[PDB]
């Protein structure tokens, strides 16, 4: 955990307020993975 | 010039090997006891890991390889005209012994 | 119609239908005569006939035939020995279309594709020609300004820029022009206006003394002069 | 003048006073303030200029006043009215969320944020 | 009908379904088959014209459906070559554009004197894979006025008729028609023009009132899908296409639009049939009608 | 044939033109918005960058680079692979992490020896600070990035509307806030350490700005590409329209010969 | 000046336009037009040709412009069908290639012998679309050395003339030039298909070699044009090729290429003729002649 993490959650929290819109929503929602990587070596990718 | 997943390029690699061992120059035939081999490492995937490139490399050294060592092997393909499940394993021995190239 | 002119004296314009009809009789007429068809399934006569109906079609010393004739090729083809041929003998081409039509502008001759090897500083004056290429070019560069504008958007032009759009508008509702023939459906008078004053309109459009009168009021208009009551009415 | 910029809308201030809560208590500028660096916290912002008074909902970001007036505030979010129930809802899954397991500190911002939308 | 290069079961087809929807006692097949000699089959459309002829001549009315011409064509190849006429283009007989072209002229409306009488036409043309660069097809196209472009694969998705309306024009166009039903489908001609255009942007993202278009568009279509062998009288066109144009049918999920045309007619007929004999026999609508066929349109929509 | 060969091959230039077309027009409306958010982002990084002025500027390297997951949008995956092969040379031990799976191939052939961290699945989704944040708290403990006293993203910056030409700029480390000698105008105690909290916070701030302005010169490097491609295969259409032309003048010429042959004898 | 299948009025036209341009007095034309029977058409260069070897055989130079000879091929094509021979090749006979060969032999450079004399020909071509995949282009090719490949696509772009230059070759062609006129194009013909390979790639590298290449080359383009009807005199051509090919359009830009030319003549015959005097009579330049040249044509280029 990192402070713009910390702020990452607050605005998802501030979001959840009763009023929003269809780029806020974007803004906190990622179904994006990440690959791990060393050395062409990999140990497998995993959900970021 | 499209991207290409994993799952597409199992394929695309497996056929570039199989289109080179298909590959051949002119006024060089063979005898089918030694084109029986060659046929076991292209489908039964032994040149995926091998070079594109040292395909030609390997089909020429694993036949002087073979003639040496497993000539009694071949005989018997030649003689009985199938692979038994000794020979298939014997074949697959030898492939594996020389999949380093 | 050579009657009339080798013999009255009088000028004719003498219209014909398809020129792809005449090609097709011949065709028939070669076949069963005991000819052999040539390229593209046509007339071994094609060119021959054509000429002598064509050459006896000219500007005599009393009087002329003038022929506006129509021109419709096969399916598409332009490489074909019958279009060719007529060709030849055609010195202007007036070009018709559709999208031109949509836009409710009557004439519907596309100014782009309407061309004339008659059309010159030598034969029409020079300031005839130039004045008709200039009008020509700008409406050429409109196009090409319109194509890129339609992508990145509208917001993209100069002060510049807009001066061959503001001009070429201005010009494009300008064509139509009320016919008389097509008086009812118009609602509006049928003009006529002579060449020494097409000239000198399309001058005054380059000079800038119709490039504030109002876009809406070139709609269906003749000379000159007439469009200035037009401009008053769209305004009052 | 004040400054508000998010991912996704820019918005632009003119102001006299700018009211903030932030990581040393809370902090206020009055034409100008003498520069400070705080982070703000989960925060209702007020901005007065004259004797009007206009309210935003801030979600915590940073503040630096620069030596010019000029209140540069960026945030992730940062309207008040505009913001508006289910976050009581959302701390209770986040405490059944705890027993097994971020997921402590995503309470703990629930609770931060709670508080401070009982303000409003 | 006339049956050119058709066999005896091809037509035995068209008896039998003739005769199950009532149609046999005005109707005529005139037959020639295909195993039916080569002089007979080139003749069949000529005969055929004069049975109808008789009716026109006399003042009244007929409709002859010549099928198909591409047939005639053959026939007399069979005929021209024998007597060593060269053929023209694509081996196709060179004055087989004359042939065609006789024929055609008769299918027209004639005037007061002649004691007001017609005989309508509706030629069909088969293509090979859509191929009108051909001989066959050039000729016909030019000699006709009017053209319906049945697109492969329109039919394949469905959709029959399979009309492709880019490539379906007619070229005498409005001047007979009912004009209750030319007021309500100006705004077709158009709409659907542009749901084309955007069909070939939507093979993703898209702005709002594109996307609009394309919804509304594919209702459209879809009302355009109309049965086979299941004729419509001209007081049940005029509703589903108003209901369509003033957009009744945007709500009006897709799986349901087969139900919505047939329950609407069926809701209008008995709720007021007045309104549907007046657009019959008027053949017009008016600012009185409208207001109480889009006020019922509305209702029923919600429901 | 010849015949039948010219033609299926017209049907093939058509759809390759038609999809073409397409793609500039959702590429289109992908690009207004793009654009739109861009201006935002643009206006937080400026608000970082007014204070690194008055604070004056005290600024081993690492190299992130943005471009996307998808290919077919242009020279902007290589143009950016190059620059970035520029600062590999000035330091040939420097470190690449490579969002996106299309600069990731190019640069893995040059040096096998570099890659640590990479992001898939950003190219396929909008610049959003939800992606951000996660990179930055990860580069973090990966990369040690903080000890770095200078860091560097690359993007390609929409300079004009047919143009990107790429460009760098350099990330702020926890080392500058310390030395500058106008860290001191600023006030706060010992309460907060702004060097642990707003290095962190203007990693991701600094970076969602130029990975809006990477995406935005890429979808718009993409419609260019895609336009050009309408005007290449439009000759391409032309050209075998003549060939189309010339094969049916044979074809008829041929059948002629034949029948007449048969005639003669 | 053959004119064959052209119409009657545009040959009339011709013979006006000659006298007042006061040349018809050392010119003949010929006349088969499209109205005249083919048979006619047929003869028409052969019987002109007869006329123009009479002036070769008196030791002296000649001329004959045979338009249009894909005409001649149809002229005697129509003939060749109604004697029964059938088609060859692109449905024209087979023994066109010999007509075109005897005719263009007659036309040749003699020795010393036969006064030294000449016929030269000029032989206009009515392609098909710029296609040389037909018959009759080839066939007027394979005999014939050099092609002025011309471009429609060119001339409507404002390059009047519209002369191609990427597939316009000399053969044994260009031993026709004396010196003055080897050294001032020395090796354009090179350089503007150095162009034609750089403009491929401009839809890899941009590099200021090529770059430089790409507007001198456009430049060169635009220098090549020249008014039609009143063709610049050879003497006044030798300067304006020097600048470009030694280039001096490194300082002009496109717009002013026009400007440049009339004003920079206007001012080297002023200054000094002396040049131009060299030229007239020599016909052959001197490195000093040249050196002067280029000290007058850098003079001009700053002001």
């Amino acid at each position: 955990i990192s402070y713009a993490a910390y702020l990452n959650v607050a605005a998802q929290a501030i979001r959840s307020t009763e009023l929003q819109t269809a780029s806020v929503l974007n803004r906190s929602q990622t179904d994006a993975f990440y690959t791990q990587y060393k050395n062409a070596s990999e140990p497998t990718p995993i959900t970021k | 010039g499209s991207d290409l997943d994993a799952s597409t390029k199992q394929t695309l690699v497996r056929g570039e090997r199989l289109t080179q061992l298909l590959k051949q120059n002119q006024y060089s035939p063979l005898a089918t006891e030694e084109q029986v081999p060659l046929i076991y490492a292209g489908v039964n995937g032994h040149l995926d890991g091998i070079e594109l490139s040292r395909i030609g490399e390997f089909e020429s050294s694993f036949l002087s390889y073979l003639k040496s060592n497993h000539n009694e092997l071949l005989t018997e393909i030649r003689e009985k005209g199938e692979l038994s499940k000794e020979l298939l394993a014997s074949l697959k021995s030898a492939t594996e012994s020389f999949v380093a190239t | 119609a050579e009657y009339f002119r080798d013999e009255e004296g009088q000028d004719v314009l003498l219209f014909i239908d398809n020129i792809f009809r005449f090609t097709q009789a011949g065709s028939e007429v070669s076949a069963l005569l005991g000819r052999i068809p040539s390229a593209v399934g046509y007339q071994p006569t094609l060119a021959t006939d054509m000429g002598l109906l064509q050459e006896r079609i000219t500007t005599t010393k009393k009087g002329s035939v003038t022929s506006v004739q129509a021109v419709y090729v096969p399916a598409d083809d332009l490489t074909d020995p019958a279009p060719a041929t007529t060709f030849a003998h055609l010195d202007a081409t007036t070009v018709l279309s559709r999208g031109i039509s949509e836009l409710g502008i009557y004439p519907a001759v596309d100014p782009l594709d309407s061309k004339s090897r008659l059309l010159d500083a030598a034969v029409v004056g020079q300031e005839h020609y130039d004045v008709a290429s200039k009008v020509q070019e700008t409406l050429q560069t409109y196009k090409s300004l319109q194509d890129i504008i339609a992508i990145l958007g509208m917001d993209e032009l100069s002060e510049q820029d807009k001066l061959t759009v503001e001009r070429a508008r201005k010009i494009q509702r300008f064509l139509s022009q009320p016919f008389a023939v097509a008086e009812v459906f118009t609602g509006i008078p049928g003009k006529l206006v002579r060449l020494k004053d097409t000239v000198a309109s399309f001058k005054a459009v380059l000079e800038g003394k119709y490039d504030n009168i109002p876009e809406h009021a070139f709609y269906m208009v003749g000379g000159i002069e007439d469009v200035v009551a037009k401009a008053e009415k769209l305004a009052a | 003048k004040l400054q508000f910029a998010l991912p996704h809308e820019t918005l632009y201030s003119e102001v006299t006073q700018v009211n903030l809560p932030a990581k040393s208590g809370r902090i206020g500028v009055l034409a100008n303030h003498v520069p400070t660096v705080e982070q703000l916290l989960p925060g209702v912002v007020e901005v007065m200029e004259g004797s009007n008074s206009k309210k935003f909902f801030i979600s915590g970001g940073f503040a630096t006043v620069q030596p010019d007036s000029q209140l540069c505030v960026t945030a992730i979010e940062a309207p008040l009215e505009s913001f508006s129930e289910n976050i009581k809802n959302l701390l209770a899954e986040a405490k059944k969320n705890v027993s097994s397991s971020r997921e402590a500190a995503e309470a703990a911002i629930q609770v931060e944020v709670l508080e401070n939308l009982q303000s409003v | 009908y006339v049956a050119v290069g058709q066999k005896r079961s091809t037509v035995a087809q068209l008896v039998q379904t003739l005769e199950q929807h009532d149609a046999m006692k005005y109707s005529i097949i005139v037959a020639a088959t295909a195993s039916e000699a080569a002089p007979l089959q080139y003749l069949a459309p000529f005969t055929a014209a004069s049975i109808g002829e008789w009716f026109r001549d006399n003042g009244k009315h007929a409709l002859i459906v010549y099928d198909d011409l591409s047939k005639q064509a053959v026939a007399y190849r069979q005929l021209s070559l024998l007597l060593r006429r060269p053929p023209g283009r694509e081996a196709y007989p060179g004055d087989v554009f004359y042939l065609h072209s006789r024929l055609l002229e008769r299918a027209a409306k004639l005037s007061e004197k002649e004691g007001s009488g017609s005989l309508t036409a509706l030629p069909v043309i088969e293509t090979q894979g859509g191929d009108v660069s051909a001989y066959i097809p050039t000729n016909v196209i030019s000699i006709t006025d009017g053209q319906i472009f049945l697109e492969a694969e329109l039919f394949y998705k469905g959709i029959r008729p399979a009309i492709n309306v880019g490539l379906s024009v007619s070229r005498v166009g409005s001047a007979a028609q009912v004009k209750a039903l030319k007021q309500v489908a100006g705004s077709l001609k158009l709409f659907l023009a542009q749901y084309r255009e955007v069909a070939a942007f939507a093979q993703s993202d898209l702005d709002a009132s594109t996307k609009q278009t394309l919804v509304r568009g594919e209702r459209l279509t879809q009302l355009l899908k109309q049965n086979q062998y299941s004729p419509l009288a001209t007081e049940e066109q005029v509703p589903l296409i108003y209901a369509g144009v003033n957009g009744h049918l945007d709500g009006i999920e897709l799986s349901r639009i087969g139900e919505f045309e047939s329950s609407f007619l069926s809701y209008l007929k008995s709720n007021h049939n007045e309104l549907l004999t007046e657009i019959r026999e008027k053949g017009e609508l008016s600012k009185e009608l409208l207001a109480s066929l889009k006020s019922a349109t509305e209702s029923f929509v919600a429901t | 044939a010849t015949l039948k060969e010219v033609e299926m091959r017209l049907k093939s230039i058509k759809n390759i033109e038609k999809i073409t077309k397409t793609m500039k027009i959702v590429a289109s409306t992908r690009l207004s918005k793009a654009e739109k958010a861009k201006i935002s982002a643009k206006k937080m990084d400026e608000a970082e960058q007014l204070f690194y002025k008055n604070a004056e500027t005290k600024n081993k390297e690492l190299i992130v680079a943005i471009t996307s997951d998808k290919g077919l949008c242009g020279s902007i995956h290589s143009q950016l692979a190059k620059a970035v092969r520029r600062h590999l040379n000035d330091q040939p031990n420097a470190d690449i992490v490579t969002i996106g799976d299309k600069i990731k191939m190019q640069l893995l052939r040059t040096h096998p020896n570099n890659i640590k961290l990479s992001i898939n699945g950003i190219g396929k989704d909008a610049p959003t600070f939800q992606e951000s944040a996660l990179i930055a708290d990860k580069l973090l403990s990966v990369m040690k990035a903080g000890t770095y006293p200078k860091i560097s993203i690359f993007y390609n910056d929409p300079v004009s509307s047919l143009s990107f030409e790429p460009s760098e700029k350099p990330i702020f480390n926890a080392k500058t806030i310390e030395q500058s000698p106008s860290f001191g105008k600023f006030e706060i105690d010992t309460d907060a350490n702004v060097p642990r909290d707003l290095f962190e916070y203007t990693l991701a701030n600094q970076m969602l700005t130029a990975m809006a302005q990477g995406y935005a010169a890429e979808i718009s490097a993409r419609r260019n590409a895609m336009d050009n491609a309408s005007k290449n295969a439009g000759d391409m259409i032309n050209r075998y329209s003549i060939l189309y032309n010339r094969t049916r003048q044979a074809v008829i010429t041929n059948e002629l010969v034949d029948i007449i042959t048969g005639a003669s004898s």
